[PDB]
């Protein structure tokens, strides 16, 4: 017995096993348990999503539709809101224009109840492909850290926006070249005995972006702004116009690309107190044109919930699963009771 | 007509004959790659991987690494190449070992026989073959050490049996004994062209001025082996690849299984689907880039050329979507098949502890066929029958004696004529005392046993004498007389010496004349002279010839012997009747002159001698009858019965004659007495055609009842099968063979054993298995879909040339019922699942091309997409295709009909494949839609207003897809051992512990710099956990409910068997 195979449970394929069987003695109780545990979760999630009160104003087309003189009411196809009470006066808007030609949109809305919760101010963009293949990778990760990268050592992913007139462009790529540059006034001006609501701009992007985004080490005589930053920095950078992208948190927020053509970007927030009921006003500088991409930029004022925002999809999916399980459990139970199988243990065709 | 000169080799070599060069190697160092790469890239997965790796090398199209696919391709190609090189080296070693044989050629220089090698033996070299050395080439014998050119040759290679074949030289050329006279003879031999028919030969040999004919009585083939002869002189006619042995052999073809032929068409379909997806995406991309030229100005689109962008997005989408045909599947299938072969060759119930030779699977890539076999072609001796014939019973003086008496009829009832069984001890007790009347008949019987034969004994160094008999029945009769006490010893010419162990005295008998055995006579007569000076005639033969020639007034035991031949024939044993007679001197002096009258007529010798002998067999006295059994292996009838219950047709191709094949078929319960045997023994083409027409016309006219169909068998002769395989008479033989229950083919050359298999596999679409032993059926093993060789025995040519090697026949049951079916149920699933878990992920990459303007952006990091098929989805396929048993072994052995579940292909086909693919598409779409609905505007986190992004969502998609495929794997398994418990939940825990570690270290090392804050924005949020809990259940509820319904209200056969196993 030299070449005799071993006599072990593994080698002989007789391991200790456990064969499960799908029996109505254990499948129907499983469906009952699923339908009993998924309906409370779905109800809780839908309640938590409904408990979120917010407001949204599509301030696009404020150039032509809004009135220059006095306030006119915004059309209904641009306003959305969800509060615990009714709104007596609908939001309105006005178009202010300075002497040099720069315009601004002044929105005037009303909060009917005290929102004893943290307030957040986002801007919403649509039909903007932040996830295009030619657009996600187009940025140099070394200049973000501040390293004075030479011209030849510059990444090729910025190929169209990579150096101009024999000068290096400091913010590489197309992600920084096309940046949303509409400025929200960092205060909600209260109108008629309404106190001002002071927002803030610090601590907005991820806690890791305030660690990788560091002040550049370049010198201004080497770098030149992108083609779409020339209006803010005419005739190139200087020793004072050079920005430090360590505290420029709007740049950090914009660089973190989104996954869908319709996305939010945090711009302002307040978490110290609530805003009581009353009429408020927000001024928005109109710099970024929507004819560049063909979408709709909007101002959004929200709060925070257990799942973030007002979204019913999670509770709806929980309820769909619970309902399907309960329905098929009832169907199988009645088919079992009114029509017994009676298959037989020794009933076979071999 | 091949003309050959006998002496001058340099004169006959001008025609350009062979040079005894044999070649069993396919590849050489000058054309190894141009053929290996051609046979490797003749598949479809190899071409697909080659195209993918060639396209992936350009820079601006690859989202993943460029060296992984081509690296694994080169690795597997190197493995296959080195395996092929090892096999070719194994073949070349045997070829060189056979080529380095020391021959003896008659050189004219030395004018004597020198010791050269088998190579350079040209046509015409008068060679000398010594005692037991094999024959170098096709040689016509000229002389031998025997007095009249006689010689014995074993033909275990060109046939299957070890019985000595008689050859003899012509009377005009059997006088050249010394070598110094060989230089005197001359002439020329006109022979036939090189053919493959073994038992036929024709030609002429012209010496000085007189010519002599030739016949297979003089032709010696290359596969023979001289025995019981000191030396023979042979003139070579055929050599090398022109001999009738190695001209019929064929090369080794490439064997493909049915699963491979289904996988090829599945790959074609998947390639068409891939082309459809690529075309759709590229058309969408170009249409969008042409239409929205104004709204896409923030991307700085070039727009210089349309083709310059189209023929690039084509490649990008190819590389993005080519994961539908992965290579991890094509390496895991090979690993699973190798591990399955290892598991098959590791079972105790397939281990033969007599020769200590367990079974070994020498080709794993065919184990999947072990579950879908429909025919079985088998050779008789060695596989079914052990080459051991045994004298079992004798019946003398109206009694009957065996050694091992069974207890069913040990009590001899003495119902008038004595019927029953008595011991050999009581035979020796009625032999010992002289007072009994039958003792002169008993010893005359035992001398007819120990003297009438033609066995050549030989001694060994141990002293145990081995008998070399030209027929195994005469050898079993000699051994039956030998273990009874009458040992047969040294045989000189014209006398026989017998050693008697009863008394201790050594007798001797003067052999006067023997008449040879004939199938027309079925007799054998031998007149002898005794130490008494008396002349006695001994005669053995069948009862149907000698029972006409008795004196019923003289003998008194005919009624006992005919009933003993009737209960002997009721067990299928071969029987012979023994007769004797004292003769006088005057009739012997006349019959000697009648025998020399038959010696005078050389014009007629087949007809004259035997009927000149029949002058003296006008009257005989019957002694009794004998019974020789041909014992089979253990478990042969049970395995035949089980394999016929499981729905497998069993044929028997053998090189023996017809009667012994029919007897073996009757003994192993493969045939029966009620089975109408359609025997076709015609000798010409038109006669075989007429016979086949008569058979088919008599069969199709009557109604084919189930009893008539079951009780019908076919028996073909080799000379008739040589015509029944022509393109014309092929369909007739095929349609008359499929109606029968068992087919037997007799006198079949090694080439026809493969021609029959080729015909059956061409004229049908069924899988074939051929089990055999020895070398003659090697060509058979090469032709069948699966080959099995009997190992543990001497001359294991089949065990080396076959795909599987077994100890004996009785294992072929468990190799096919359990290990055969299991395999087919395992690997099949292990393939389908491998086409599922892959698609169910990468199809997300398709549903995303509508959300990014048909760009081609992926939603996961390249390294994670690579680790998907390496660390988290590799163990379920192995634990499904190795350690999964859908039904127990004892229930597979008890219900053979379950084998048919794999015989018709009810586990792997195009329909179930498309079902799995569509289920993968459905799961992918569900995951994508649910994830994009939960993460609407990225506002899904409750951490101070911070939002998610691209990678924090791709991670959730990846985790959900992994959990879903693991749940599907858990639903597919039947039994949950330990490897299944740590292979499906184990991968989930592995990923859930590996992601936080990989995303909190490798970003610091500039390896996948996207996961810098994903751990906190995923593992630190509740929406991630809630999605992980609610989406896989939503995706698997349909499969759970359909499984419950299918197993409850519409079960299959194996479902019922599993329900039996679970409770009982
Ligand atoms: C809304 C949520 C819905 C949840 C509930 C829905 C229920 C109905 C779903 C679909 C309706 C359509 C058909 C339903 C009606 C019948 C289902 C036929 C089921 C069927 O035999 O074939 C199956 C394919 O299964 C799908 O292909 C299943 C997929 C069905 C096709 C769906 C169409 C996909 C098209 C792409 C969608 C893209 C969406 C568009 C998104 C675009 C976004 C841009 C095959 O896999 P299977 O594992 O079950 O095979 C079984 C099973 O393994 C087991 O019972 C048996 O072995 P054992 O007993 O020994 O274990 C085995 O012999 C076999 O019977
Ligand atoms: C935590 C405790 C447990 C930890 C265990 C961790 C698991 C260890 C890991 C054990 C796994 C054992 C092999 C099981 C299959 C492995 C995956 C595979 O083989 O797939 C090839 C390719 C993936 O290709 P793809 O994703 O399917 O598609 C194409 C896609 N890349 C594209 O861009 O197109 O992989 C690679 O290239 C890198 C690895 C090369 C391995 C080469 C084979 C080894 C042979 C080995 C042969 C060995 C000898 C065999 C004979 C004895
Ligand atoms: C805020 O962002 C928008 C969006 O990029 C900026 O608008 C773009 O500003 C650049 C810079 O001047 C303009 O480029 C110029 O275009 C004219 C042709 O109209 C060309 O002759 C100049 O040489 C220069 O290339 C660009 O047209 C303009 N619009 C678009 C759709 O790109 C805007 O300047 C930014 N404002 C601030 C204050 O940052
Ligand atoms: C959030 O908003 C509240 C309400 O405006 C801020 O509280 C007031 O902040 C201003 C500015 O310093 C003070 O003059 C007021 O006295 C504060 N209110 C009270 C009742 O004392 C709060 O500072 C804001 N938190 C931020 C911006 O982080
Ligand atoms: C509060 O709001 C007023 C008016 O908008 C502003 O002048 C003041 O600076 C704000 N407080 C702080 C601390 O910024
Ligand atoms: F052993 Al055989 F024909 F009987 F090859
Ligand atoms: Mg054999």
């Amino acid at each position: 017995t030299s070449k005799k195979p071993p006599n072990t449970a593994f080698r002989q394929q007789r391991l200790k096993a456990w064969q499960p069987i799908l029996s109505p003695q254990s499948v129907l109780p499983l469906l009952i348990f699923v339908a009993c545990i998924f309906t409370p979760i779905g109800i809780g999630l839908i309640v938590s999503a409904t408990k979120v009160q917010d407001l949204t104003i599509d301030y696009s087309h404020c150039d032509t539709k809004a009135s220059t003189t006095a306030f006119e009411d915004i059309p209904k196809k641009y306003i959305k809101y969800h509060f615990k009470s009714k709104v007596e006066n609908k939001p309105q808007w006005r178009l202010t224009e300075n002497e040099n030609g720069e315009q601004s949109c002044e929105l005037q809305f009303e909060i009917p109840n005290d929102i004893k919760k943290s307030i957040f101010i986002y801007y919403k963009i649509t039909n903007f492909y932040q996830n295009h293949r030619r657009y996600v990778q187009s940025f140099d990760t070394k200049q973000i850290l501040g390293e004075p990268i030479k011209k030849d050592d510059l990444d090729t992913s910025c190929s169209p926006i990579r150096s101009r007139e024999d000068k290096i462009i400091y913010p590489c790529g197309l992600i920084a070249n096309s940046m949303f540059n509409d400025t929200f006034s960092q205060v909600l001006s209260g109108i008629d005995d309404t106190e001002d609501y002071n927002l803030t701009n610090k601590h907005i992007s991820w806690s890791i972006d305030r660690h990788r985004f560091k002040t550049t080490k370049y010198n201004a005589s080497d770098i030149v702004p992108p083609p779409n930053w020339m209006k803010k920095y005419p005739d190139g950078y200087t020793d004072e116009n050079l920005p430090d992208i360590h505290t420029w948190e709007e740049f950090q927020v914009w660089m973190r690309t989104a996954a869908f053509p319709k996305f939010y970007k945090l711009t302002l927030k307040n978490e110290s107190a609530s805003l009581p009921k009353g009429k408020y006003q927000m001024n928005i500088e109109l710099n970024y044109p929507i004819s560049l991409f063909g979408g709709t930029k909007s101002f959004v004022l929200t709060t925070n919930g257990a799942i973030g925002g007002r979204n019913m999809s999670l509770g709806v999916l929980y309820l769909i699963v619970a309902g399907l399980c309960a329905l098929f459990g009832i169907i199988f139970l009645v088919k079992l009771i009114f029509q017994p199988r009676a298959m037989g243990d020794h009933t076979y065709l071999n | 007509p091949r003309v050959i000169h006998i002496n001058d080799s340099l004169a006959n070599s001008s025609f350009g004959y062979s040079d005894n060069h044999i070649s069993t190697t396919k590849y050489n160092f000058a054309t190894f790659l141009p053929k290996f790469l051609f046979q490797e890239f003749s598949k479809y997965a190899n071409l697909f991987f080659l195209c993918t790796s060639a396209i992936q090398q350009v820079p601006h199209v690859s989202p993943t690494n460029r060296y992984t696919t081509i690296g694994t391709l080169l690795v597997v190609l190197i493995v296959s190449a080195m395996k092929e090189c090892i096999e070719d080296i194994k073949r070349a070693n045997s070829d060189k070992e056979l080529n380095n044989s020391t021959a003896e050629i008659f050189s004219e220089a030395h004018d004597d026989f020198v010791e050269k090698r088998w190579i350079d033996i040209r046509v015409g070299d008068i060679i000398r073959v010594k005692s037991e050395e094999p024959i170098p080439a096709d040689t016509i014998i000229l002389s031998s050490s025997e007095p009249e050119g006689l010689c014995y040759i074993e033909t275990a290679n060109l046939d299957g049996e070890t019985n000595l074949k008689i050859k003899q030289s012509r009377v005009e050329t059997a006088k050249f004994i010394d070598v110094k006279t060989l230089k005197n003879m001359n002439g020329k031999v006109v022979s036939e062209q090189p053919n493959s028919s073994l038992y036929t030969y024709e030609g002429t040999m012209t010496l000085n001025d007189r010519q002599i004919p030739l016949s297979p009585d003089q032709m010696i083939l290359r596969g023979a082996t001289l025995r019981n002869t000191a030396w023979i002189f042979g003139l070579v006619i055929f050599t090398g690849h022109e001999t009738k042995l190695l001209r019929n052999a064929t090369a080794t073809p490439i064997k493909r299984t049915a699963v491979e032929k289904i996988i090829n068409r599945q790959i074609i379909a998947l390639f068409t689907v891939l082309i459809v997806l690529i075309l759709i995406s590229s058309i969408g991309n170009v249409i969008m880039s042409t239409a929205d030229a104004k709204h896409l100005s923030y991307l700085y689109l070039e727009g210089t050329n349309k083709a310059g962008l189209f023929f690039k997005d084509f490649l990008t989408f190819w590389i993005l979507f080519s994961n539908l045909v992965p290579i991890s599947l094509f390496v895991t299938v090979e690993l699973i098949k190798y591990y399955q072969a290892f598991m098959i060759g590791s079972d105790l119930d397939l281990y033969y502890e007599k020769t200590d030779t367990p079974t070994v699977v020498r080709t794993s890539s065919l184990v999947e066929e072990l579950g879908q076999i429909e025919y079985i072609f088998s050779d008789k001796t060695g596989t079914l029958t052990r080459n051991i014939m045994e004298f079992k019973s004798c019946s003398i003086a109206g009694h009957c004696y065996i050694d091992k008496i069974p207890e069913d009829k040990t009590a001899t009832v003495e119902d008038g004529i004595e019927v029953g069984y008595r011991k050999f001890d009581d035979l020796k007790k009625k032999l010992n005392d002289p007072s009994d009347e039958d003792s002169p008949i008993i010893n005359d019987f035992l001398t007819l046993l120990a003297t009438c034969h033609t066995v050549i004994p030989e001694f060994q160094s141990d002293g145990s004498i081995k008998y070399q008999a030209a027929s195994p029945d005469e050898g079993a009769l000699v051994q039956g007389g030998a273990d009874l006490g009458y040992k047969f010893i040294i045989r000189k010419p014209n006398s026989v010496t017998v050693l008697l162990e009863e008394t201790g005295e050594e007798k001797e008998y003067q052999l006067l004349n023997i008449c040879e055995f004939n199938s027309t006579r079925k007799r054998m007569s031998a007149i002898f002279r005794f130490p008494d000076g008396s002349i006695k005639l001994f005669c053995k033969g069948a009862d149907t010839v000698i029972l006409e020639r008795l004196d019923d007034e003289a003998n008194q035991y005919v009624e006992a012997t005919m009933r003993h031949l009737e209960d002997y024939a009721s067990e299928g044993l071969r029987t012979l009747c023994l007769a004797m007679r004292d003769i006088s001197e005057g009739e012997y002096e006349e019959w000697n002159s009648i025998y020399n009258e038959a010696a005078t007529t050389l014009d007629n010798r087949a007809e004259k001698l035997d009927e000149a002998a029949n002058l003296i067999e006008k009257n005989l006295i019957l002694i009794g009858a004998t019974a020789i059994e041909d014992k089979l292996q253990d478990g042969v009838p049970e395995t035949i019965h089980t394999l016929q219950e499981a729905g497998i047709k069993i044929w028997v191709l053998t090189g023996d004659r017809q009667e012994t094949a029919i007897n073996i078929g009757m003994s192993c319960r493969l045939l029966s007495e009620d089975m109408n045997l359609l025997i076709i023994n015609e000798e010409t083409r038109d006669d075989t055609e007429r016979n086949l027409l008569e058979k088919i016309n008599a069969l199709n006219e009557h109604q084919l009842s189930t009893h008539d169909m079951n009780t019908l068998a076919l028996v073909i002769d080799g000379k008739s099968l040589g015509f029944a395989l022509e393109p014309e008479l092929e369909d007739y033989l095929l349609t008359v063979a499929k109606l029968c229950k068992a087919v037997i083919c007799c006198r079949v050359s090694p080439l026809q054993k493969a021609l029959v298999v080729k015909m059956v596999k061409r004229k049908s679409s069924s899988l074939l298995l051929a089990i055999g032993d020895g070398a003659n059926d090697v060509s058979m093993i090469q032709a069948a879909h699966v080959g099995v060789g009997i190992s543990g025995m001497e001359g294991m040519q089949a065990a080396r040339s076959a795909d599987i090697a077994v100890g004996q026949f009785k294992f072929l049951k468990k190799l096919l019922l359990v290990h055969g079916s299991w395999s087919y149920q395992r690997i099949s699933v292990a393939i389908l699942y491998s086409f599922y878990k892959n698609t169910a992920l990468y199809m997300t990459q398709f549903w995303y091309v509508f959300a990014n303007a048909f760009s081609g952006q992926s939603i996961m990091e390249s390294w994670t997409m690579s680790f998907y098929n390496l660390f988290f989805t590799v163990w379920p396929p192995f634990v499904i295709g190795v350690f999964d048993q859908f039904v127990s072994s004892r229930l597979l052995e008890r219900y053979p009909q379950l084998y048919k579940l794999g015989q018709k292909g009810q586990f792997f086909s195009v329909y179930i494949f498309w079902g799995w693919i569509i289920n993968g598409f459905f799961h992918s779409a569900i995951v994508f839609i649910g994830t994009i609905l939960i993460y609407r505007y990225g506002f899904a986190l409750n951490m101070h207003g911070e939002l998610a992004d691209h990678w924090s969502w791709g991670v959730t998609v990846y985790t959900t897809s992994v959990i879903i495929v693991l749940g599907k794997a858990a639903l597919v398994t039947n039994q949950w051992t330990k490897f299944t418990l740590i292979a499906i939940p184990g991968s989930l825990l592995f990923w859930l512990i590996f992601f936080p570690i990989y995303a909190s270290i490798f970003p610091h090392a500039n390896i996948s710099r996207e996961y810098y804050g994903v751990v906190k924005h995923t593992y630190g949020s509740g929406v991630f956990w809630l999605t992980l809990i609610v989406l896989p259940i939503f995706a698997l509820v349909r499969d759970f409910l359909w499984k419950y319904y299918k197993r409850m209200y519409e079960p299959e056969t194996y479902h019922v068997i599993q329900e039996m196993q679970k409770y009982n």
